[PDB]
């Protein structure tokens, strides 16, 4: 899932 | 609470783009026809302006016509009181008009003719015979 | 965070309150006075710290008293107990500490662990040290699963799990401290290159990723507070959302445009109008003029009606001389109106092309992410882990991952080359009956008080099955198994003898020509010692290209490396290797994802274990026989190796806590 992103890592529907 | 800036997702806008497959497509096909028609409409009517602009090629220019400039005088000539009669009658009490038409008195100087020769110069019947028009 | 506190945050722990685990250990303290909670909180954090400071040693219950202090070293059994369940949850002494009180000689209960991925090593290393007898069945000929790692000469990479996502309430921290890792932090920096061999320019490039977190908080909007989340009675994909947020912004773009426009005609017209005004009054105008010329040609002397025929036509002339000057002000400013909007023209496109082609290169990394196309995606739940993300920067094994799974395998009865292929769990007990691999023939045949099942999601998927389950699953398991996505990813190493590249970003990416590819290549990554360069097949890309040979494939990949590095730096790679996952019949895929019609409740579903059904009618109902671990088991951790650790010590702590009883509840 998104927790997997290294490069890039998106951010939107994030909770910041 | 709301979406982020500028994105426009409005609840009724996502169902017309979901209700059918291709209403998304659809919508967006209607608008690019939308935009041509629209579009040369635009150039219809700025080439419809560009004649009418052409056709008022010299302005005024050629009909205007210098200004007289003299004093307002306090004393009526009977040439002026003539000249006021027949602007009463031509423009009942617009007393600029009159005002210019005898040239040399005051916007006020019309109102106090208007009284003063009332008796003589019958200005009812003639403010009343310019009201017929 | 720091001190106590900062060994509850890693050890994933609210510092201040009482977990729902604890709740279920501790119900006389969380039912409790505040204070005793404040209490047990401190022995709580307290022995973690303790632990954490020292992870490669057993502590031991007596190790901690000793340095715990007054008020809190008084109650003994309290802190017999917060040990006690620390211990036997995984919490402490897990993973590989040097044991203080060797091993019991004698063992109590039988476990069969399914699969020696890091789920099943660590629920065998905790079972072990809880004193059960455990071996573990491993259809291939090395432990670590989806942890592969490729060696040859000098050269490593890792085909499955590669990247450490960060140490901050990390359990693969502890384990680092418990085994040579050579973890290489990764550097932020990842440039992007079109399909023509050049950089993306900074303007783009941050335009383009704005508008691609802007679309994905548009779809988080859409799903939580519009509820679009069906549609013609489908549930609606993360894919799906990003569309129909692309395509009112597309509306949109045309709905300004039409406006302004819109707004161009209403004052051409108005122009219209006026200048229709204007050629009427220079045509009264025209014949006033010639009436008071010929009123003029009269000459003097005049009676005076003749006077003021040249009088009035004069006065006349000059009013509409006045009125004409009025207009030609007015017919000024809306003449200047009109290059006021005709020179400021909303946007022209949403995304060109060249936008639309970098914008894909983000949704194949989120295709990335979830090894699987976006179509696929759950739209509400597809992140629904976020909360749990470590922190820190994320980093990579640089002697390779593979040797983390080893490390954990020492000491452990493995059955390598052993294909399980039923699973008969019983009333009374559990046979697992198991093929060799090299010789089919050769039957196997395990007894066992209870399966530890830690086969990947994509196994448990075949149909036909691969295992068979005697009693099968039942339905509400076999349901959350289909629903349940199981991705997939590839991924190209390239071996070279020089490092052609630029030896200090650690990765880049490359944007694809087609939507249809944008998984294809798409960003590579320069991780290791030697010159190696990674390179990832995500999306849609990773399906296609497991029916094209290496050659096809590393020649894409030089053709990338030749166009954005110069044709003549991009030598012949000395050794290539491509993974394929959804081929390896051992995995069937990569990892999982929430599908569309899933949700994280269907995770919760695969971890509960299975209780078979009584022998003799009229007997009380059994124990449970069948455990599940494994990266698909773990709700707040997916996809992950430290998702999949984590839910190996969840099972040994519930199985021990079966069959060896919990003595801490009390
Ligand atoms: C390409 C790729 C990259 C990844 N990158 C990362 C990363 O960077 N970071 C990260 O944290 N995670 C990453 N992961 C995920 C991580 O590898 C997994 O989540 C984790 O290793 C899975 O462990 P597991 O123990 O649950 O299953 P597995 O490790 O698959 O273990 C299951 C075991 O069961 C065995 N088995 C299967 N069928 C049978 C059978 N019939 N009989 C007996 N044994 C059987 C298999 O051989 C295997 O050993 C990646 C995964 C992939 C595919």
């Amino acid at each position: 899932a998104r927790t997997m992103q290294t490069a890039r890592k998106s951010t939107g529907g994030k909770a910041p | 609470r709301k979406p982020p800036k500028g994105m426009f997702l409005s609840q009724e806008d996502v169902e017309a783009v979901s209700a059918n497959a291709t209403a998304a497509t659809t919508v967006l096909r209607q608008l690019d026809m939308e935009l041509v028609s629209v579009k040369r409409q635009i150039q219809n009517i700025k080439q419809t302006n560009s004649a009418l602009k052409e056709k008022l090629d010299g302005g005024i220019e050629p009909y205007r016509l210098p200004e007289v400039i003299q004093k307002c005088n306090a004393r009526w000539t009977t040439e002026e009181q003539l000249l006021a009669v027949q602007a009463i009658r031509k423009y009942g009490r617009d007393f600029q008009a009159i005002s210019d038409v005898i040239g040399n008195k005051s916007v006020v100087q019309v109102k106090n003719f208007f009284v003063n020769y009332r008796r003589r110069f019958n200005i009812d019947e003639v403010l009343q015979e310019w009201e017929a028009e | 965070p720091s001190g106590v506190e900062g060994a509850a945050f890693q050890s994933r722990l609210p510092h201040d309150r009482m977990t729902s685990q604890e709740a279920a250990c501790f119900p006389d303290i969380i039912s409790g006075p505040q204070q005793t909670q404040k209490v047990f909180l401190f022995i709580r954090n307290r022995t973690l710290q303790l632990w954490l400071d020292n992870p490669k040693i057993q502590l031991t219950f007596e190790a901690t008293l000793q340095q715990l202090e007054a008020p809190y070293n008084s109650d003994t059994v309290l802190v017999h107990r917060v040990h006690s369940y620390l211990e036997r949850h995984g919490l402490i002494n897990f993973g590989i500490y040097k044991r203080i009180k060797p091993l019991p000689t004698k063992k109590t209960g039988k476990v069969i662990i399914i699969g020696s991925g890091v789920s099943g090593l660590a629920a065998a290393r905790q079972l072990q040290s809880f004193g059960m007898d455990v071996t573990l069945l491993e259809a291939r000929d090395r432990v670590g699963g989806r942890v592969a790692t490729f060696r040859k000469g000098n050269y490593v990479a890792d085909l499955g799990a590669m990247v450490v996502t960060g140490l901050g309430g990390n359990p693969m921290a502890v384990v680092s401290k418990q085994v040579n890792m050579e973890l290489a932090k990764i550097k932020q920096k990842c440039p992007l290159y079109e399909a023509n061999g050049q950089a993306v320019p900074k303007e783009k490039d941050e335009m383009v990723e704005q508008e691609f977190n802007r679309l994905l908080e548009a779809t988080s909007y859409l799903s939580h507070q519009l509820d679009f989340n069906v549609l013609n009675n489908k549930p609606v994909s993360l894919g799906q959302a990003l569309e129909v947020v692309i395509q009112l912004q597309e509306k949109h773009v045309k709905d300004e445009q039409i406006e302004h426009w819109k707004k161009i005609v209403k004052t051409q017209e108005e122009l219209k109008e006026l200048l229709n005004k204007m050629v009427n009054l220079k045509e009264k105008i025209k014949e006033l003029h010639q009436q008071y010329k010929e009123a003029s040609e009269v000459k003097p002397p005049r009676d005076i009606t003749a006077e003021f025929l040249v009088k009035s036509k004069h006065r006349d002339l000059t009013a509409l001389c006045k009125e004409y000057d009025e207009l030609a002000e007015t017919q000024g400013k809306l003449e200047e109106k009109l290059q006021e909007l005709e020179a400021n023209p909303p946007s022209d496109v949403y995304l060109s092309s060249r936008d639309r082609q970098i914008l894909d290169w983000h949704f194949a990394n989120l295709e990335f992410a979830n090894a699987t196309p976006l179509s696929t995606l759950s739209l509400k739940h597809w992140d629904q882990d976020d909360d749990f993300e470590f922190t820190g920067s994320h980093l990579t094994v640089r002697n390779g991952y593979s040797c983390v799974p080893v490390a954990l395998a020492e000491g452990l009865d493995i059955k390598l080359n052993t294909a399980v292929r039923q699973v008969r769990y019983t009333a009374s007990g559990c046979e697992v009956i198991a093929v060799n691999t090299r010789s089919t023939s050769q039957t196997f045949i395990y007894k066992c008080d209870a399966v530890l099942c830690t086969l990947p999601l994509g196994v448990l998927k075949q149909q036909p099955p691969a295992v068979q389950f005697v009693p099968p699953l039942p339905e509400w398991k076999t349901s959350a198994v289909q629903r349940m996505g199981f991705g997939n990813l590839n991924k190209v190493v390239l071996c070279f003898d020089r490092v052609f590249w630029d030896p200090s970003v650690n990765l880049f990416g490359h944007v694809g020509s087609t939507t249809a590819s944008r998984g294809e290549l798409f960003l590579f990554w320069n991780l290791y010692k030697a010159p190696i360069l990674l390179a990832l097949v995500a999306g849609e890309a990773a399906g296609i290209m497991e029916n094209i040979s290496d050659d096809v494939i590393v020649g894409r990949c030089l053709a990338i490396l030749k166009g954005i590095f110069g044709s003549s730096a991009v030598p012949q790679p000395k050794e290539t290797v491509v993974s394929r996952w959804r081929a390896d019949p051992w995995a069937r895929g990569s990892y999982s994802y929430v599908a569309a019609g899933s949700s994280g409740n269907d995770y919760d579903l695969m971890a509960q274990p299975i209780t078979p059904g009584p022998s003799i009618p009229g007997a009380p109902q059994p124990i449970p026989r069948l455990f599940f671990a494994g990266e698909h088991t773990i709700r707040n951790y997916p996809a992950t190796v430290h998702g999949a650790l984590l839910s190996g010590l969840r099972e040994a702590g519930r199985i021990a806590d079966q069959f060896l009883g919990a003595m801490y509840t009390l």
